[PDB]
């Protein structure tokens, strides 16, 4: 899986 | 300990009185981790943000320990594919990129 | 260089000619990066697989050089909402996790 994340 | 990265980055984390393990990741910016019950208050919040948004319980200055270090840091609490630890704690536990 | 992580972990990278930012991100195993034309073969992979799957062009034993730092790995090339430089790469120019 690949996991960049922001509100 | 220095974590080299040619597997997942998952470690063991103390949370609400239970052990779980998440995943140390530089990519995200919070912490979210799924069926741990806080006690304290909490808003929601609305995250990600592709295909529609996500809703958590932001839980602030939350005590958690993660793989040895005692530290408080905001934990949303929400269904997620895998437990993260984000940047925002990993800068409470001092944690650098190094190469 | 010790990257603190305060801020997003974004570097410079060179890839197919081109300066493009990227972010350092240990929760991905691979690295995939928008709008660069590679040469050379490739072949179509599946990624994600949240809503559905997003289709991606793999490039294998791509030079690649990361804050300075020359290596050689697989680069995916599709739309991503952010460039992002995953384990594949950060063990090649022997990025650790430390605190």
């Amino acid at each position: 899986q690949n996991y960049p994340i922001v509100q | 300990p220095q974590i080299t990265l040619w597997q997942r980055p998952i470690v063991t984390i103390k949370i609400g009185g239970q052990l779980k393990e998440a995943l140390l990741n530089t990519g995200a910016d919070d912490t979210v981790l799924e069926e741990v019950n806080l006690p304290g208050r909490w808003k929601p919040k609305l995250i990600g943000g592709i295909g529609g948004f996500v809703k958590v319980r932001q839980y602030d200055q939350v005590p958690i320990e993660i793989c040895g270090h005692k530290v408080i840091g905001t934990v949303l609490v929400g269904p997620t594919p895998a437990n993260v630890i984000g940047r925002n704690l990993m800068t409470q536990i001092g944690c650098t990129l190094n190469f």
